[PDB]
């Protein structure tokens, strides 16, 4: 069969790595916000936006993870829905 | 069989990673809840700072899990 199935899984992991990096940097910014100006309501608004962005990132990496399950474990199955 | 061991290894990592996602999102929402909750304080900020660390550490583990399975994919390519 096609080994590309696992090469595509590799790509997904590489994309997850970039997603994780971004998420960690967003958490770093949240730390800066909370530590410094966490009492500021406008800073809270910034933090909220960041938290929402992180949520998106976690969804993206989760969807990729479910794709990994298919490509890696059960590529002969039908785990498309994820 | 050794193929079954591989399948179980894949499940171990992937299933764990999915649980890590859950834990991260639970903390993520907790951070939001604290901010949106009225009557915030210095101790509330301390809570968030600790939560931020935890979620980062989870992201660290998550990355390592992805790297582990990524190397598996290479070897089994």
């Amino acid at each position: 069969t096609e080994k590309r199935l696992l090469e595509e899984a590799e790509r997904a992991h590489r994309e997850q790595k970039e997603i994780i990096k971004k998420a960690q940097e967003l958490h770093r910014r949240l730390e800066e916000i909370v530590r410094q100006s966490g009492s500021s309501e406008e800073a809270k608004k910034e933090a909220k936006k960041i938290l929402e962005e992180i949520r998106e990132l976690s969804k993206r990496s989760l969807e990729l993870l479910r794709e990994i399950l298919y490509l890696s474990q059960e590529q002969k199955g039908s785990l498309v829905p994820r | 069989g050794t193929k079954e061991d591989i399948l179980e290894r894949q499940r171990k990592i992937i299933e764990r990673a999915q649980e890590i996602h859950r834990r991260q999102q639970e903390i993520l929402e907790e951070l939001e809840r604290i901010i949106r909750k009225p009557g915030s304080s210095e101790e509330a900020m301390k809570r968030m700072l600790k939560l931020l660390e935890e979620s980062l550490r989870l992201l660290k583990e998550l990355l390592e899990l992805s790297e582990e399975s990524a190397q598996l994919l290479y070897e089994q390519r």
